[PDB]
């Protein structure tokens, strides 16, 4: 099958910008049998351009398609609010048709360090036999962030999960949750619980912590 | 104007089989439009499954022998319908399945190249979630305290749950995170709010949680 | 046959519009009215009527078959299948020089002397779901119908009874088997659409098709009648099919006008009903002569050379 | 989502326009998808609708890409949301049929009150406002009245039915009287 490798994985832009997304096919496509789609979070993709450069009926002309050698690129002029989201390229030169991995286009903003908070398990949860420790990172930009869990100073692996909101429509920031889960038994055993966060906005990795029972 | 209307969400046990449907409003006859089915696993890109073109059906290598695709012309009571049958479901079949249509009437169009094509109309998608879990209402736990506070909505199935604060009167500064799927095969999510530290003993905060598939509704007061 | 897979859309076929426009011009030099009235508005509501008076030569307009051969830089593609929706990807396509001989018969409600359905009775529709889109029925066995300027047409009650059945059965086989199929006369509208209108000997016949479309999926109507007799009427003042406007043709004169055509198809149009209990009501339709042309070009499509 | 108001017993014209000036396929249906009347190219097709014998378009305007839907002898019940499926567009237009009918004879003694009743469709809340021959701008949503029918009101009254940016006149004659001089 033909492989389509898409570039870059994410890019940040402003309203009114011109943006370029590229896709390299693993073989030449003489016929220009390539298509571009947009997908907004929660919705079905929409066809924007087909045959490399042809605009589908109803698609704004600020979208255009181009090709050179094995590379195909989508250009977006005068970037608009409804344009943000994820874009995919597709070859239909040879069976079966295949898609690129996709490109996320998000809103550019000044750097903002997360506000960081940590929540011990509630007494009600402890009563029901489980313990969840939650760390919150609120309203930060850019999205890239690392959070590590330490208990009794020991790095925690495989017992945590993270969740990230969509980029906020009004302040263009992200928020993120990390939840550390363990048995009521181990929770009651150890003393200090710590969330360690690293982010561009932070001159140095910030640690929020508590001692069980304070 | 073409609107493709797919059948609703299904929750299916491993080993089971399912059939998803697509009503093609605005489509004359599948003699003039090809149907292509496509799926998208969560946080993944898109993958071609198979097609029916000129009343001739077929499936990609990865799905051959496991999938039947059919289409029938109808009128009056219903528009033309296509369906996709999938046998022996496993966890890696969990995804959003899209039905898709492309006119084949004009050979010169450039939407299609000898049966391989771009997809000009899309359905909303249907989620097929493959799981042995049985329906279960959540537990709700307080996340007690500019300060932050919230609610942990733990161990429910299936999606979705909805969360408001103070019956909807508090919306500014509220973040309700996408659910995560735990190792137990049950979901969990949290909802948080940031508030001024000053009002903490003056103002009341309650999260209203609704899980309709289990008919569960809880109202949890969150206190310092 | 051509070894390739292409798209077809009789409902958006361009040859239809190319023939239609031809058939119209085949009418402007064969059947010329004594007077032709046509709307003329600037947009300001007020609309004067443009009148035209020319000679009114009585000619026995007898349609000649028409072929359609692709010139150069162009090729016609024919679809092959015993049951083709005429709107999708055709598998057994095949390039042809000229389309079969087609006799541009202009009529409403019934398609005369068209081309029969090879296999069985087929019914195409740009959308059967839409109670606004004409349903073009294609008979696999024509039903002779003889009209005369004497004032009527005779049809076989037998053949017509069967036909409504083998049509009524193909309908529910598209709208739901567990659905009752009924046939009622025109709902209303222009004389040309409400009755089975058509032209014979240059005379515009208007046959009342009530006995042809009042079939209940229960009873019959062959008491003391061997043949169906539609009370037809020839009009001089008619609404034009070529374009909004009336047109007056000179009275009949030939000692006798007669027609014997093959009911090779119909143009039905079921009523919405707003999703009411299985009781689809289909009535005569047509008036948009293109559907006609369509019923003949449903399996064709001219394309540019490569 | 256009809206038109009409007076019971009058003729209203729900418009519907095609992009270009070309007589093309169009069709008038009501909320229940019941076909009112469309066109068969150059012919007019009237559907099953109860508005059949009272529905009608304007052939002449079809060429100017115009395909109205005139409804005559308008009935309160004729009030509805008539779609107009044209060239894949659904120009859903609204139709409200109000009916102002005074109670007691136009002839009414002096002083007594004058009661007006506005017949209207369900889910419809218009706001009427008649204007005496002198100037009484008295208001009445559905049912108005003139507390004390003063002798200077005995004459033509100009009401008005407000419903979504639109309104319909309803001139009414009123006659005040005496004991005599
Ligand atoms: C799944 O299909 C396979 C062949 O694809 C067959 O061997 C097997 O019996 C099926 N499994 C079930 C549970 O039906
Ligand atoms: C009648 O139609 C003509 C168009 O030829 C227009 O110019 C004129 O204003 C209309 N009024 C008359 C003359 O009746
Ligand atoms: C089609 O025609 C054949 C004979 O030509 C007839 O036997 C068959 O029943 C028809 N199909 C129907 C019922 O539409
Ligand atoms: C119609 O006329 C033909 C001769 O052209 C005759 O064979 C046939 O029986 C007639 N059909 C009727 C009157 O049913
Ligand atoms: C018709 O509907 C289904 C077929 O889809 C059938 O099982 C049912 O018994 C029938 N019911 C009616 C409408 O009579
Ligand atoms: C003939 O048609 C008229 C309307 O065109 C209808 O009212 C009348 O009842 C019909 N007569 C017959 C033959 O039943
Ligand atoms: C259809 O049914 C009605 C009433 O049941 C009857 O009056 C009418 O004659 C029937 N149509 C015919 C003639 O088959
Ligand atoms: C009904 O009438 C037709 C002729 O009009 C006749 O051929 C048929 O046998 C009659 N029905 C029966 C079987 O009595
Ligand atoms: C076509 O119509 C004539 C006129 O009645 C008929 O005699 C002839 O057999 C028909 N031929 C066809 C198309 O079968
Ligand atoms: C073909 O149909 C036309 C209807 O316009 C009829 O006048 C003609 O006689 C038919 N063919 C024959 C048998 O002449
Ligand atoms: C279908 O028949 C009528 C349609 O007018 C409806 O009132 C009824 O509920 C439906 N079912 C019956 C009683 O046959
Ligand atoms: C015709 O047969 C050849 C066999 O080599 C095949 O390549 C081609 O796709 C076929 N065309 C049709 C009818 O689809
Ligand atoms: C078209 O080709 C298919 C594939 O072999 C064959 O089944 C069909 O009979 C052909 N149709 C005709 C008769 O042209």
């Amino acid at each position: 099958d033909i492989q389509m490798t898409q570039s870059p994985s994410t890019l940040s832009a402003s309203i009114g910008d011109t943006v370029r997304i590229s896709c390299r096919a693993s073989q030449s496509i003489t016929g220009n049998w390539v298509a571009w789609y947009q997908q907004r979070p929660g919705k079905a993709p929409r066809l924007l351009i087909y045959r490399g450069a042809a605009l589908l009926g109803g698609v704004p002309s600020r979208f255009s398609g181009s090709a050179a050698g094995t590379d195909f690129t989508l250009t977006i002029g005068n970037l608009q609010a409804e344009d943000f989201g994820t874009f995919y390229c597709q070859q239909y030169d040879t069976y079966p048709g295949t898609f690129g991995q996709g490109t996320k286009v998000e809103v550019k903003r000044t750097v903002a360090a997360p506000s960081v908070f940590i929540f011990p398990p509630s007494d009600e949860q402890l009563k029901s036999g489980t313990a969840s420790v939650v760390c919150l990172l609120n309203n930060f930009y850019p999205r890239e962030a690392k959070v590590q869990w330490k208990v009794d100073n020991a790095l925690q692996s495989g017992n945590s999960q993270e969740s990230v909101t969509e980029q906020d429509s009004k302040d263009s920031t992200y928020s993120l949750s990390s939840t550390l889960t363990l048995s009521k038994a181990d929770y009651e055993k150890h003393k200090v619980y710590a969330c360690e966060v690293t982010h561009q906005g932070l001159s140095s990795p910030v640690t929020k912590s508590f001692n069980r029972g304070e | 104007q073409i609107h493709l209307v797919q059948s609703g969400t299904e929750v299916k046990k491993p080993g089971s089989s399912v059939t998803v449907s697509c009503k093609a409003y605005g489509v004359n006859t599948f003699g003039l439009y090809a149907v292509n089915w496509v799926r998208q696993a969560p946080g993944q890109s898109l993958e071609y499954i198979g097609q029916i073109w000129r009343w001739k059906s077929s499936a990609s290598h990865h799905f051959r022998g496991r999938v039947l695709i059919s289409a029938v012309d109808l009128t009056g009571s219903s528009p033309p319908i296509s369906s996709l049958e999938i046998k022996n479901l496993t966890s890696d079949d969990t995804a959003v399945y899209f039905c898709t249509t492309t006119s084949t009437y004009d050979k010169w169009s450039g939407l299609h190249h000898d049966g391989v094509m771009a997809f000009s109309s899309w359905g909303q998608g249907t989620l097929i979630s493959v799981s042995a879990a049985s329906t279960k209402g959540p537990s709700v736990f307080p996340l007690a305290p500019t300060a932050a506070l919230g609610c942990l909505v733990k161990d429910y199935f299936p999606e979705p749950v909805t969360v408001s604060w103070n019956s909807g009167a508090l919306t500014s500064g509220v973040h309700t995170f996408p659910a995560v799927l735990q190792s137990s095969g049950l979901y969990s999510l949290s909802s948080v709010v940031t508030v001024p530290s000053s009002s903490l003993g003056t103002q009341t905060y309650i999260c209203n949680v609704n899980h309709k598939p289990s008919n569960t509704k809880v109202d949890k007061r969150v206190e310092p | 046959l051509e070894n390739v897979t292409e798209n077809f859309n009789m409902w958006k076929n361009n040859m239809v519009e190319q023939m239609h426009e031809d058939i119209i011009s085949l009418w402007d030099q064969s059947l010329k009215p004594c007077v032709k009235l046509t709307p003329l508005c600037v947009g300001a509501g007020s609309c004067n009527t443009s009148v035209i008076t020319q000679a009114c030569p009585k000619v026995s307009f007898e349609p000649i078959p028409i072929h359609y051969c692709a010139p150069a830089g162009f090729a016609i593609l024919k679809c092959n299948d015993k049951k083709f929706n005429g709107t999708g990807p055709c598998t057994n396509v095949s390039t042809v020089q000229c389309t079969h001989g087609i006799r541009p018969v202009v009529s409403t409600q019934l398609l005369l002397n068209g081309s029969l359905a090879e296999e069985e009775i087929v019914i195409r529709s740009e959308n059967f779901t839409n109670n606004a889109k004409t349903i073009i029925v294609q008979l696999n066995e024509s039903v002779v119908i003889n009209c005369t300027g004497a004032g009527h047409c005779n049809l076989s009650k037998t053949q017509w009874e069967n036909t409504l059945e083998q049509i009524a059965i193909k309908l529910k086989e598209q709208f739901g088997n567990n659905k009752t199929i009924i046939f009622n006369p025109s709902s209303g509208g222009d004389p040309e659409i409400v009755t089975h209108s058509f032209n014979c000997g240059g005379e515009f016949f208007y046959c009342n098709s009530t006995q042809l479309f009042t079939w209940n999926d229960t009873r019959k109507l062959n008491n003391t009648g061997r043949n169906i007799t539609l009370p037809c009427r020839i009009k001089q003042i008619i609404n034009m099919w070529q374009e909004v406007g009336k047109a007056m043709y000179a009275p009949p004169i030939r000692g006798q006008i007669r027609c014997s055509s093959n009911i090779t198809g119909l143009l039905l149009t079921r009523d919405g009903g707003k999703d009411t209990n299985g009781t689809e009501i289909f009535r005569p339709g047509g008036g948009d002569m293109r559907d006609n042309w369509r019923s003949e070009l449903y399996k064709y499509k001219v394309v540019k050379i490569e | 989502k256009k809206v038109v108001l009409g007076k019971k017993g009058d003729t209203v014209e729900l418009t519907c326009t095609a992009s270009q000036k070309k007589s093309i396929q169009f069709h008038w249906k009501n909320s229940n998808q019941i076909k009112i009347l469309g066109n068969q190219g150059s012919f007019l097709t009237k559907g099953p609708s109860k508005l059949n014998d009272r529905a009608d378009s304007r052939r002449s305007l079809w060429d100017q890409g115009n395909f109205p839907l005139i409804i005559k002898n308008l009935k309160i019940e004729d009030s509805d949301t008539y779609i107009c499926e044209v060239e894949d567009q659904k120009e859903e237009v609204q139709l409200l049929v109000f009916g102002l009918t005074a109670n007691s004879d136009t002839h009414l003694l002096q002083g007594q009150s004058l009661t007006l009743t506005l017949e209207s469709p369900p889910g419809s809340s218009p706001s009427v406002q008649c204007r005496s021959p002198r100037g009484k701008n008295i208001q009445g949503g559905k049912t108005l009245s003139v507390s004390q029918l003063e002798l200077q009101d005995s004459g033509t009254w100009t009401c008005t039915v407000l419903q979504n940016q639109k309104k319909v006149e309803f001139k009414i004659d009123i006659v005040v009287l005496a004991f005599q001089k």
